């Protein structure tokens, strides 16, 4: 039989997944990024108006 | 504009009544409760995760000498041995505040308690202000202190500095006395290779990925939106490629980003200790957090091998009477005033000198103590 | 109570509208719900907004202007989806024509 081997033959499956890419949907959520120190601002600020 | 600061003895004219319009202001102390818990909460996970209770005052270092085999002979005899040892020390430091208040007795004729109550928090908050503030300056300040510990005086150190016993050798790395952990970009802008060089200053004595150790980098938001854009292969600022992509964990906006149709491994968790994870750049887990001032990296080790433990050694006066915050009995007790204090002790020092390192993003020159953690610069973050 | 500077709307003017709420924190980080009520003179503009494309004044849009599902269809331009998402057909009692 064929003894061939490699780094690969020996290795583990890697474990890959699909990200989400906005492709074939009809919508795509805004990015919106807001930072742990941005809703600080935020709650504190309604806390304070309320 | 700031907030203001009145110091003065409290007077009647200093007093807070009922309104002839009817309102009651003093109901209206602790409006802002809510957005100081905000606050202590975020100085809390920093507190927490940046801290350890000393119960070990001091911490040595040692050095030993070697020897060596030689070829036998079969009439004669070998040379002898002996080894010779040397030892140096450190420890943390411990400090003395305090606070005063006081009241005619025209004021506490007709005061209403409430107000009293709401100058007790406010002090609570400076409490816990001060104590932060000498947490992070003892990680930021590079100056090495000096304390008094049984009549010794005893080296206080932060991180590596260019000072004190210099780092020991490990695996072909050798270090000057020189050698420090407080850095410059030599750029104005935050590259790739800054976070790739500050990981080196971890890992060239152990400290290593490899070794099993978890590591943190704190930012500010204005670093954190640059290190969001880095991707493997493609040049950043400054003209540094990436080495690796930035990978968003999964508390992150999805993003439609290009050449990126599978990830290959996990993303970063969503949080460490208690601070939310943004996403990770090689083995870093970056937090964003405000309280890193603007063009400062600030990058922590923790376990692995070496089992390295949270930065900054806290240290409390030893009788337990004198420890946490105390209340104590004015001078004047009686009339036309009164008057008492506010006292708490504590100090601090590195234990780990290599297990973090900060850099400052700059074109050139030293290292600057960011002047809201310098130690010369007041008692409130 | 501001004016356009300009005698057409453009996707521009919503951005500027939508500033002067976020501005006070007011905003999408913040959870609010918005809420534009206009005339049909505006709104056939407002549906002609699309990702990438000028529009009057020389604006350009930086969202596309969604359909509500009560509305005529369209075909998806591109095999990536509309930049936004697609509102529910009713604000309180209101008819919602679309998102932008």
């Amino acid at each position: 039989a064929n003894r061939t081997v490699s780094p690969s033959t020996q290795g583990v499956r890697p474990a890959m997944r699909q990200m989400y890419n906005g492709r074939n949907v009809a919508t795509r959520p805004i990015p919106l990024i807001v930072d742990t120190s941005e809703i600080r601002a935020i709650m504190a600020a309604a806390a304070d108006a309320r | 504009t700031a907030p203001v600061r009145q110091e003065g003895i409290m007077t009647q004219g200093d007093l807070v009544t009922v309104t002839s319009d009817g309102i009651d202001l003093n109901a209206l102390w602790n409006s802002f409760a809510e957005s100081i818990a905000i606050y202590n909460e975020a100085m809390d996970n920093l507190i927490q995760l940046l801290t350890y209770p000393v119960t070990v005052p001091v911490e040595p270092v040692v050095q030993i000498g070697e020897t060596t085999f030689e070829e036998a002979t079969e009439l004669g005899v070998p040379r002898g041995a002996g080894l010779p040892i040397e030892v140096f020390q450190m420890g943390y430091d411990l400090r003395h505040y305090d606070k005063r208040n006081a009241y005619s007795w025209m004021f506490l004729a007709d005061a209403d308690g409430r107000q009293v109550e709401a100058i007790h928090d406010a002090v609570l908050w400076a409490d816990k202000r001060l104590v932060f503030r000498k947490v992070m300056e003892a990680l930021f300040d590079n100056r090495t202190r000096r304390a008094n510990i049984r009549n010794q005086a005893y080296n206080v150190y932060p991180l590596y500095n260019g000072d004190g016993v210099p780092p020991p050798r490990f695996k072909n790395n050798v270090f000057d006395e020189t050698h420090s952990h407080y850095v410059i970009s030599h750029n104005s802008v935050v590259d790739s290779s800054d976070l790739e060089d500050l990981m080196e200053l971890l890992a060239e004595h152990g400290y290593s990925p490899q070794a099993g150790t978890q590591f943190l980098l704190l930012a500010n938001k204005a670093e954190t939106d640059a290190i969001r854009q880095f991707r493997r292969g493609v040049v950043n600022n400054n003209g540094a490629t990436a080495g690796y992509d930035f990978i968003p964990s999964p508390t992150q906006p999805a993003m439609m980003l290009p050449n990126a149709e599978g990830l290959l491994g996990n993303q970063p968790a969503p949080t460490f200790g208690g601070l939310a994870v943004i996403g990770s750049y090689g083995f870093w887990n970056i937090v964003e957090e405000d309280y890193i001032p603007p063009g400062y990296l600030v990058g922590v080790g923790y376990g692995g091998a070496f089992n390295l433990g949270n930065p900054v050694g806290l240290r409390q006066h030893a009788n337990p009477a004198m420890q946490g915050l105390r209340i104590i009995a004015g001078n004047y007790q009686r009339y036309p005033l009164v008057d008492g204090f506010y006292a708490r002790s504590f100090g601090t020092g590195v234990r780990q000198r290599g297990g973090a390192a900060i850099m400052q993003i700059k074109a050139s020159g030293a290292y600057e103590c960011p002047p809201i953690y310098k130690k010369g610069g007041g008692f409130l973050v």
